[PDB]
């Protein structure tokens, strides 16, 4: 338990319309059980800014999603294992990006919970690549 | 005074602001505000005796108890003056508090101005735990955030 | 109460702890403690009206002034109840305070419990500046650190 | 005025018994005038830990020195120019090291003011090399 550290896993290659599950494991940091975070999933596509996708409150159950992914992605957690999952369904080619895990202060207010600037810790990233059907 | 206010801060992420009003002497106290960063569920909520936060919430001492009574809930008759029961945090960790109590006061012998308000790690069992600590603390656990109660405008 | 205490924090590095004692009702108040991180020299030192630090030191309001008087020094007769003059910071930025005042109190109409103590950027001119602000603030400048005064053990 | 940044200058090569003056210029950060620092000079010799040499309170005048350099080094400042000077006299060969400027919180208590772990900002360094007379 030095400082908080996040590790993503589960990225890969899938054809449009397919599914993917990503996992983000948290280790270290203040391990007292009342230390809460907004955990939770960001993207960076080629040539665009880093954007938030989904977030979840590790001290409870509230979840929030970006417009671009509402309905298709779902975020969940196994609190005992400090793992936050992103279940990505009906994948489009534009979901291609490096996907990052990020932890923010548990007191973050509505509208900062899913903003990259208010994140304290970042993971290294796992790449997600989605093929067009038009890629014969 | 008839209006008071309190900024709660602590070690972890828990923080908030609580307001107080008794619009007439020895009347009921309206306590309202909101606290963020809590774990979803119930959290103990009392006024402790000293408004000394030099050593954090630890130097606030025990529950405000001028009547030398056992621990109870706010509705109970066997109670500390400072027993305000529980606040409930929603699924985002926010607890919006809006409560009425008539045993605390902003003047007189049970004045709470200059003392410390404290939010707790665990639920207060309101003195019905069946052990000795339950008659002291409600087994409410550690103090996540606290502040001194000041005269408010 | 006969004992009070105050943790002063603010934007910059200035911080400290101040204790209060009046060992008998309506008697003199002994104020003592130390404040670090100040610029060497004199700094204004007053009790402001509200112990609301939600918006930092800004929400504390003006000098505690129940008599509706002009600004002065602590020895002066034309004075705010909260005028405690200056503290002097040594060459390391530490000001050790040990002061007696008899117009402030820990009970009664001029009770300072639940109000805000404030250290200032500049020296207080104790009302003798020759302008209008000097009769309000002593031209003491911005509020570097403050805290609510609580009941102490 | 982004974040505080320190730049050392004036290091060089001198024979034992000689003198040297180093300067550390501070730029950026919160520039309000009541923002005080313990500024102030550290060493790292080959194979040894980083050690404090001298410190000075930018909000006043107090100065403190390590035992190894008391009497020979003097630290001063030109507050208007945010420059802190280390006047190094009677130089010994063991004063050879990379010399760093460092800023610590102005409320630092006695005994942390000159400890590297309590420093917030470090400069890049200026090298000081002192010849033995025995280097013909
Ligand atoms: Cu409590
Ligand atoms: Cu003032
Ligand atoms: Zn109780
Ligand atoms: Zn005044």
């Amino acid at each position: 338990m030095a400082q908080v550290q996040l590790q993503e896993s589960g990225g890969g290659s899938v054809q449009a319309g397919g599914s993917l599950r990503l996992a983000c494991v948290a280790s270290g940091g203040d391990t007292r059980p009342y230390i809460t975070y907004w955990m939770g999933w960001y993207r960076q596509a080629p040539g665009k800014e880093r954007e938030g996708v989904a977030t979840i409150y590790t001290g409870g159950s509230g979840t929030y999603y970006s417009d671009s992914v509402e309905g298709r992605f779902t975020i969940s957690q196994d609190k005992a294992q400090r793992t936050v999952y992103l279940q990505m369904n009906d994948l489009k080619p534009e979901d291609t990006a490096m996907y990052y895990c990020a932890a923010g202060n548990g007191a973050l207010p509505p509208g900062r919970r899913l903003s990259p600037q208010n994140m304290d810790t970042w993971g290294p990233g796992t790449q997600v690549t989605v093929s067009s059907h038009h890629h014969h | 005074a008839t209006k008071a206010v309190c900024v709660l801060k602590g070690d972890g992420p828990v923080q908030g602001i609580i307001n107080f009003e008794q619009k007439e002497s020895n009347g009921p106290v309206k306590v309202w505000g909101s606290i963020k960063g809590l774990t979803e569920g119930l959290h103990g909520f009392h006024v402790h005796e000293f408004g000394d936060n030099t050593a954090g919430c630890t130097s606030a001492g025990p529950h405000f108890n001028p009547l030398s009574r056992k621990h109870g809930g706010p509705k109970d008759e066997e109670r500390h003056v400072g027993d305000l029961g529980n606040v409930t945090a929603d699924k985002d960790g926010v607890a919006d508090v809006s409560i009425e109590d008539s045993v605390i006061s902003l003047s007189g012998d049970h004045c709470i101005i200059g003392r410390t308000l404290v939010v707790h790690e665990k639920a207060d069992d309101l003195g019905k735990g069946g052990n000795e600590e339950s008659t002291k603390t409600g087994n409410a656990g550690s103090r996540l955030a606290c502040g001194v109660i000041g005269i408010a405008q």
